[PDB]
């Protein structure tokens, strides 16, 4: 999370580095999830000029050492961090700094609405939903001392191919307002 | 989880005291990899293994630490005298031979070693379920139950929803950074949200049960406790709600 | 510049 | 292993000159294994201080290496070179002639 | 005109006395420009030519790392040759790899090579197309699988066409005032009586690199040499060779002797007398 890209649901995404080396016989696209490993994405042949498989496209550009990789109609499902990394003969790979790739949903009608949820099992802390906003809907931090706001997260119900932005709010000061 | 495995995921342990980690690459595997990797940021070099030989150490940080592959196999890092700046993720890798383009290459999940100055600090979570607003299934006809787990330290959580007994994926959310509650506090404790959604029929049916599960990774049998409260092990706190 | 490191026989 | 023994040449770096300073050079090739003692003489004493260049080896996988130290040329000296190697039977000493 | 660079390791097991040796020296043609040794106290990549010192921290704790690792993968390899022959661990053994690159004149790579002994034999050497092996015996087949599996041989290929070519360049223009200028060599007749009636004839070549050259004896103008006296061309200890060579002759006939010398840096070849 060295840098940051947003991109649309069904645009293309592109991430770039420049690594160190330029013996690296292979360049390796990792990415990172939310407390997972890492995951191997792609790898190229430092001779080859550009990979393909699904998706994924690897463009390498030698002399200036610029490694891309374009995600094809990229989707929420590919939001997280991506490193590059680089090796040659039989070393550890060395990673670059990370590129966070943040997915802007695709909201086909708005309908923005704050909601107060019931407190189960008489929890005195309430919670109020603010959901099925706009991608371009902000959420920013009450700067009242104990008012507690969280960001921005989608939700996808597969079985109707429905999403929607969420968030929620609390307060344990005794003041609540879900206005 | 099909691949490498790597023992203590997450460890928590107090200033002084010393910690092993464990690493099952594939068995075939001949090289061995040990990373380091702090807060999203990428994975630095440790060391790495040929069969059972350490072709480099360089990369350990300190003579406290010391990794080792008796027969090849497993590898273990052992910290001691572990100090605030040990804290961080420590990831292992293995492969076929080599990471050559096209040879088989398996990361694992890694473990998070948060080194605390006193355990005195360490809070399970206190998980509460929020149930849907009758405003939200009037106007969205979709209900929106949101869990809601406080007060826990560090942030070694990891949240899940249960349908009649079943984890389910679709229509979850959760936040993706746990939030501190005391903002200007250093060991404040942290707070974490997450919603999941479904159909006004799905909730309306009084005979499904909806569980928020929370896995807290805390102290093992072997670690001292002596105060009076409950000793803060790992654990699953979970608050369950019922439609309506 | 060598090689970087071989492979094990 | 394979045993082969060493080739040995004693010469001087520059056309040697009684009085003015030189190089004394003992060049040992075409042995192996890699073990071997070289040591430069004088007077048939053990002229401590002596520099040895790194070990290579040629394309048929035989080693080679230059010892070699700073002299001053003058008569009634007799600088040698004793080598010792796994493949003789005793150090084979060869004696230092600046017509060679 | 054609240049090339190799490089050299030798890594020998002594058994009792410490971990396997490793030295490792590289040569651009007869200049040897770098040299590691694992004895020493303070193991690194040193500069043995005055045209690689200006490379900087970077390149130079490159090589240490790069030679500290190969190292260790050396001491992993004679304990596997060990074990592939079935070897006393009392036993001394030597493990012996040489590779580099050929810079054809068209500036591009002419050839690239890398061959590997155990104990002295051929064991593995990688073919002329940099696709695949050769191997000696049974036990070179078991290294051949593990270098198929890991990609060793597409490794190669991007070093010695990639790398080392790239690299070899760069040299040759550091040190063009040396790599690039070919020294003549120094040469003179020196008289030695043998008998009453015979006496010696020494030509000497003195000085001149690359070390390629050729000393020829001829009486009458033929070629002499079923009974020429040469010795191995040797190293003057600074970057210069020396070679002479010799025939008897019978006193008297001194000027019937000519010696040819042929070297890269003479234009043409030179017919050397021995002035009394």
């Amino acid at each position: 999370q060295s840098l940051f890209l947003s991109v649309r649901e069904g645009d293309s995404s592109v991430i770039n580095c420049t690594y160190t080396d330029s013996s690296s016989t292979y360049l390796y696209w990792y990415k990172q999830e939310p407390g997972a490993g890492l995951q191997l994405l792609t790898y190229i042949f430092s001779n080859m000029d550009m990979k393909q498989d699904q998706r994924l496209t690897v463009l390498l550009n030698k002399k200036d050492k610029h490694l891309s990789l374009r995600i094809a109609d990229t989707q929420t499902g590919d939001s997280a961090i991506y490193f590059c990394a680089e090796v040659e003969g039989n070393t550890p790979l060395v990673f670059g700094k990370g590129t966070r790739l943040s997915v802007i949903a695709n909201i086909q009608n708005p309908d923005p609405a704050v909601y107060q949820l019931r407190d189960s099992k008489s929890s005195d802390k309430s919670v109020c939903l603010f959901t099925d906003f706009d991608s371009q809907t902000n959420v920013s931090q009450s700067k009242d001392s104990d008012v507690y706001i969280t960001d921005k997260c989608v939700l996808d119900m597969r079985s109707m191919d429905f999403k929607s932005n969420s968030a929620v709010a609390w307060s344990n000061k005794s003041d609540f307002a879900c206005a | 989880g099909a691949g490498v495995s790597q023992s203590p995921r997450y460890k928590v342990a107090k200033r002084g005291q010393d910690v092993a980690l464990r690493c099952d690459p594939i068995s075939g595997h001949v090289s061995l990899f040990w990373y380091q990797q702090a807060l999203g940021q990428g994975p630095e070099f440790l060391t790495y293994f040929q069969n059972e030989a350490q072709l480099d150490k360089s990369g350990l940080p300190s003579d406290r630490f010391f990794a080792e592959r008796p027969e090849g196999s497993v590898s273990t890092l052992k910290i001691q005298r572990t100090q605030q700046e040990d804290s961080a993720v420590y990831l292992c890798a293995s492969s076929l031979a080599g990471l050559a383009g096209g040879v088989e290459q398996f990361f694992g999940p890694g473990t998070r070693l948060t080194v605390l100055e006193d355990l005195k600090n360490v809070f399970p979570p206190e998980v509460a379920v929020f149930e849907p607003s009758e405003a939200e299934i009037s106007h969205t006809q979709k209900a929106t139950l949101v869990c809601l787990a406080t007060g826990f330290y560090p942030d070694h959580v990891e949240l899940s929803w249960w349908v009649n007994g079943k984890e389910v994926h679709s229509g979850v959310c959760t936040d993706p950074q746990p939030l501190k509650e005391q903002p200007a506090l250093n060991d404040s404790r942290y707070a974490l949200s997450s919603r999941l959604r479904v159909s006004a029929t799905f909730w309306q049916n009084p005979r499904n049960h909806f569980r928020c599960q929370v896995q807290f990774y805390g102290l093992s049998e072997n670690d001292e406790w002596t105060q009076d409260r409950a000793k803060p092990v790992t654990q699953i706190v979970s608050a369950e709600a019922w439609g309506r | 510049k060598a090689y970087n490191v071989t492979q094990a026989f | 292993m394979i045993q082969r023994t060493p080739k040995i040449q004693v010469y001087s770096r520059h056309p040697a000159e009684n009085g003015k300073s030189n190089f004394l050079n003992c060049y040992v090739s075409g042995f192996h294994p890699s073990d071997i003692e070289v040591d430069l003489l004088k007077n048939g004493e053990r002229i401590e201080k002596v520099e040895h260049s790194d070990l290579s080896f040629s394309k048929d996988w035989s080693f080679y290496l230059l010892y070699y130290t700073e002299f001053t040329p003058t008569e009634k000296d007799e600088y040698a070179c004793r080598v010792n190697h796994v493949t003789l039977s005793q150090p084979k000493i060869v004696k230092w002639d600046r017509d060679m | 005109g054609s240049h090339s660079m190799r490089y050299f390791y030798t890594a020998v097991s002594r058994p009792g006395r410490g971990e396997p040796r490793f030295i490792a020296v590289g040569y651009v043609d007869d200049t040897q420009f770098v040299r590691f040794d694992s004895d020493a106290a303070s193991p690194r990549g040193e500069p043995r030519a005055p045209w690689v010192e200006q490379e900087g921290p970077e390149y130079w704790d490159r090589e240490t790392q790069k030679y500290k690792r190969q190292a260790q993968a050396d001491r992993v390899s004679l304990r596997n040759l060990r074990g592939y022959y079935n070897q006393s661990e009392a036993g001394s053994h030597t493990l012996q790899r040489m590779y580099g690159c050929d810079l054809g004149p068209d500036g591009r790579l002419l050839r690239g090579y890398d061959q590997s002994a155990y104990d002295g034999k051929d064991y593995i050497a990688l073919n002329e197309d940099l696709r695949s092996w050769t191997a000696a015996d049974t036990a070179a087949q078991i290294t051949q699988r593990k270098w198929e599996a890991a990609r060793e041989a597409e490794q190669w290929r991007a070093y010695l066409e990639g790398t080392c070519v790239e690299w070899l360049r760069r040299y040759l223009e550091n040190g063009k005032e040396t790599l690039q200028r070919a020294e003549h060599p120094k040469t003179h007749v020196t008289h030695h009586p043998v008998s009453d009636h015979e006496a010696t004839l020494r030509c000497w070549a003195l000085g001149f690199y690359p070390a390629e050259i050729t000393l020829t004896w001829q009486r009458d103008g033929e070629d002499q040499t079923q009974d020429t006296e040469l010795v191995e061309t040797r190293p003057a200890g600074d970057g210069t060779f020396q070679k002479w060579a010799a025939v008897v002759v019978p006193s008297g006939e001194e000027q019937r002797y000519t010696c040819h010398v042929q070297h890269e840096g003479l234009p043409e070849p030179l017919t050397l007398r021995w002035e009394p």
